[PDB]
């Protein structure tokens, strides 16, 4: 029914999204949120006939600020991915504040995942404006751009078009699915 | 002179080439390199442990042939 492309003609496969898990993620960081503290957590998964399927929310160890946040753990964070076979599909985060968009920080983070597996997606959602996005970096040419950036600043913008938000529809398709939520914190 | 790998929490094997006396910091740089993820953001898990970047694969006595495991640090902002 669907094929989807990257920008460079490589074929993406199916990631099945609970419809679910973004209001379930905002639900579990609620407290941080009104803190004005980001969350973060990873979208874990397994690939079935083909397509991944995203199976649990997980929500590492981690440090934040109102304007960042980050794992402080990975090492008991494999441990558990390794023991339940869970593959990281990608992330999702809140803007406490901002509006839906992926910062300088989000894209040299998720230029890392996607390198990794090309269907990864990050997650963006911004409570304040009642908003969220699902992107993804242009491949190649953004993850080139990324890849290559030494611009100093943990800040810093980006020239020319650097990611796009998901096609709809496109590799990700939001569907009726079950959902565990893992608290590693 | 020798081979390792570096498996992802993705499915994906990195193979990488290196020597005994790479330091862990070395061996970041050789994916940074290889593969475009900035040492910073890479763990490297062995057996049970997680790697230090002043030690070297022969600190460790990692052997030809053996795999480690990548895990990314997170950032979001
Ligand atoms: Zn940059
Ligand atoms: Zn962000």
């Amino acid at each position: 029914k669907i094929h989807a492309y990257t920008e460079g003609g490589k074929p993406l496969r199916t990631i099945y999204l609970p419809k679910l898990l973004k209001k379930v993620f905002l639900d579990v960081v609620k407290p941080n949120t009104k803190k004005n503290l980001e969350t973060c957590g990873i979208l874990c998964g397994k690939l079935r006939q083909n397509a991944f399927f995203i199976t649990h929310l997980v929500i590492p160890l981690q440090e934040a600020t109102s304007d960042t946040c980050g794992t402080t753990d990975e090492a008991s964070l494999f441990e558990f991915q390794d023991k339940h076979n869970l593959l990281t599909l990608g992330w999702i985060h809140t803007h406490p504040t901002q509006t839906c968009f992926m910062s300088s920080v989000d894209l040299h983070t998720h230029c890392s995942y996607q390198l990794m597996l090309p269907e990864a997606i990050a997650i963006v959602m911004a409570p304040s404006k009642n908003t969220s996005g699902i992107f993804r970096l242009l491949d190649p040419e953004g993850l080139q751009t990324i890849v290559k950036c030494r611009k100093p600043g943990l800040f810093h913008p980006h020239e020319g078009k650097v990611y796009t938000m998901v096609a709809q529809p496109g590799h990700v398709r939001e569907i009726n699915s079950k959902l565990q939520v893992v608290d590693l914190r | 002179s020798m081979q390792i790998f570096v498996k992802t929490l993705t499915g994906k094997t990195i193979t990488l080439e290196v020597e005994p006396s790479d330091t862990i910091e070395n061996v970041k740089a050789k994916i940074q390199d290889k593969e475009g993820i900035p040492p910073d953001q890479q763990r490297l898990i062995f057996a049970g442990k997680q790697l230090e970047d002043g030690r070297t694969l022969s600190d460790y006595n990692i052997q030809k042939e053996s795999t480690l495991h990548l895990v990314l640090r997170l950032r979001g902002g």
